[PDB]
């Protein structure tokens, strides 16, 4: 009855008889997820994917998070990241809080990038020329515990890279 | 307290790439690029300004289709993993090694009655997850519900 199943290794993709269960008890049956992934960062296992059941079919990232209970069990649940005027995008993490990616609206005229929900920063794409460029997906290749990329391609070829440093004291 | 810095470099491809697929190893920046008539899967990496070919893995394959790819990079060694597009029973797939991104190590597997026969599966890469003394490299699906 586990919507989400994954197989696993721990002979480095040799074989792959291992079984981790992931329960996500979540409230709607029927439900398709699209583009699934795992998170993952140290002792944390985190899915990040979309659904489309809402009103105007467009796709909508879901991002849950899991702790253990047994060796190969997980129990999992939905991180609100919900942000009004804004659009949930990418989720990574740097030094144990999460940076999270934002759209200005579905068409990413503009990215806002949130540190621990705390502090935020603005990308405004350059326009490739006479049409608009995006940051339609824009996702973050983290570096370490202070540094992480977030790219996207504004249009076929060309490559953002913005190289981002972040820490928090105290 | 705060401190928050940004920069923006430009890189340009030679291919354009369908999907695109970003991993750091050793603070260099790599791309796992897809091309598609003729297909490619081309491992790429960032000397600044522009990527560079640097393996075709899609060569060393009896591949007939395009395959889900699942890259993990533990801090010395890179696992890629291309993995045949269902619709059998089993799954097979092609693994490449590395431990130096330059020279990637063919090979071939096959999980039988393997545990996400009916799951749908999307590319991604990743880290091993620890659980309790022991790394594991994951591979996960999910369940079909949009009528076809």
């Amino acid at each position: 009855k586990d919507d989400i199943l994954c197989m696993a290794s721990h002979d480095k993709g040799e074989t792959w008889g291992t079984k981790i269960v992931i329960k996500y008890d979540n409230y709607k049956l029927g439900v398709q997820y699209f583009f699934l992934r795992p998170y993952i960062s140290k002792n944390d296992l985190s899915f990040h994917f979309y659904v489309g059941d809402n009103i105007n079919n467009v796709k909508n990232v879901n991002f849950i998070e899991c702790t253990h209970e047994k060796d190969l069990e997980f129990v999992c649940s939905n991180r609100d990241f919900l942000k009004d005027n804004k659009v949930l995008q990418d989720v990574s993490t740097l030094n144990d809080e999460y940076i999270v990616s934002y759209g200005n609206d579905n068409n990413f005229a503009e990215c806002y990038i949130f540190f621990n929900n705390e502090n935020s920063i603005l990308i405004k794409p350059e326009k490739y020329g006479q049409t608009t460029a995006g940051c339609y997906g824009g996702t973050f290749v983290k570096i370490d515990e202070q540094r992480t990329l977030f790219i996207y391609s504004s249009s076929q070829g060309i490559y953002n890279i913005h190289t981002i440093y972040y820490a928090n004291y105290e | 307290h705060v401190f928050i810095r940004t920069e923006l470099s430009f890189i340009k491809n030679n291919v354009p790439c369908i999907r695109d697929m970003f991993f750091i190893y050793k603070r260099e920046l790599y791309n796992i690029c897809l091309d598609d008539d003729e297909t490619h899967i081309y491992v790429q990496k960032k000397v600044k300004d522009s990527w560079i070919t640097l393996n075709d893995l899609f060569k060393e394959t009896d591949l007939t289709g395009r395959p889900h790819i699942f890259a993990y990079v533990d801090v010395e060694e890179i696992i890629i993993l291309l993995c045949e597009d269902e619709e059998k029973k089993d799954m097979t797939c092609h693994r490449f090694y590395s431990n130096d991104g330059k020279e990637y190590q063919n090979s071939e597997i096959t999980i039988s009655d393997y545990i996400l026969k009916d799951k749908l599966l999307s590319s991604y890469v990743s880290l091993p997850l620890k659980i309790e003394n022991r790394e594991y490299f994951l591979i996960c699906g999910v369940s079909p519900y949009k009528f076809k």
